[PDB]
């Protein structure tokens, strides 16, 4: 019996391949705000890839950068769960 | 049998490697705002019952050599790991204050056949980092 | 103000 | 005034992890596709959608192991690799 | 909000991509076994209600032409979506059977912005195919 | 027989 090496491994990502991840000076990063405020609110409730699954909606949908520069304003997050996870991940 | 066993008389470790201040020869930018983050999830994951190591600044040999002694340590009793990382990143890449490393050699310390005492347990990597230099537009909802 | 990393 | 990011709500199930090759019965079919159509046979009116590749992931991780003359490729393993940009939880049943 | 409507008057579409022969020119192996795979996927989607289509042994051309006619019919009345890619790959990569095509040149045409009607809907992509040429020596536990 | 993809 045995298992993947690579198995059991979970990568939150704070944004999709690819793309730039964005962090506000004084509220912190949007994943991280997001992350922390979806743990405390669910880490007794939720499934973590659950959770995970909130910190997704909310990231996409609370935040949008604000820039002089046209290139950077607007724009928008989506976070990336990679799971090789082998079963489910309750913290309580 | 479908959930990870999580009553080890520890939760585990959560080390968060948190890099505000680059070296001038990286040409990276300060980044403002991550105090505020890795405040917040030291609080979290205190709530969570993760015993939080905070690290500050690391060069890229520094995060590796943390990395590399942290898997050497005898997690038998610990449910789980969790390492945060908030840097500067490329896909792939994560940012120590001197230049980047592999994400892939920092997570290999911890391959189910190297770190023994945590094989079978939900080894957790949350990066705050960039992967790219792609702008999301949107799309009106 | 919003940065990107 | 509302906008969501154009990356999200996709689910990628990949087969193996980053890097990796996939492995394939030649007569019984790959590996992942026979675990996850008999996960979601069994579990599609019961267990959220991630929570049924989870289910995958372990049969792959546990139930496969290859076979080669070859050294350099016996007894390897796989594990599948969950991308989820989703923004909800996904149910087959209501 | 915490989960897709899916009760929209179609569940939604199901391609299955099932590439088995490739051309000399790309020095790719039959992948024997893949009808089993396709003929499963076929009959467990739709059980799922799925309205399911299977096309085979496509040109990596075929595969473009054929994704960007499927994000271009109007979705408004179904629920999700779902493709599925059976065949060689590489990081990145799966093979049309005359070469590779980046996955991103294929899911493209569903973001948000390009695929209107499936928008804020679940867009679900199955890949089996090689990611590289590491091979995963487990640990006995 | 196993195979790679």
């Amino acid at each position: 019996h045995k298992i993947p090496v690579e198995a059991d491994f979970l990568y939150a990502y704070s944004t999709a391949p690819g793309y730039y991840s964005w962090r506000n000076s004084k509220d912190g990063s949007w994943f991280i705000q997001s992350l922390c405020a979806m743990l405390k609110q669910y880490a007794d409730k939720l499934e973590f890839m659950h959770i995970l699954t909130r910190v997704n909606r909310k990231v996409a949908t609370e935040f949008e950068s604000f820039s002089f520069d046209a290139t950077f304003h607007a724009k928008k997050q989506i976070p990336c769960i990679v799971s090789m996870l082998t079963k489910e991940l309750y913290f309580y | 049998d479908n959930s990870y066993k999580m009553d080890y008389p520890e939760m585990g470790l959560c080390i968060i490697i948190n890099n505000k201040n680059f070296h001038k020869s990286t040409g990276m930018t300060s980044r403002s705002g991550t105090d505020v983050d890795a405040a917040n999830l030291r609080e979290t994951f205190r709530n969570l019952k993760y015993e939080v190591r905070n690290k500050n600044d690391l060069t890229r040999e520094e995060i590796v050599e943390l990395m590399r002694d942290v898997s050497k340590e005898d997690h038998s009793k610990r449910s789980s790991f969790v390492c945060v990382l908030l840097s500067h990143g490329e896909e792939g890449i994560i940012f120590g204050t001197n230049g980047p490393v592999d994400l892939k050699k920092i997570t290999n310390f911890f391959r189910g056949d190297r770190c023994r005492s945590l094989t079978g347990k939900p080894k957790l990597f949350i990066i705050q980092a960039c992967r790219g230099t792609e702008l999301d537009c949107g799309i009106e909802t | 103000v919003d940065r990107v990393d």
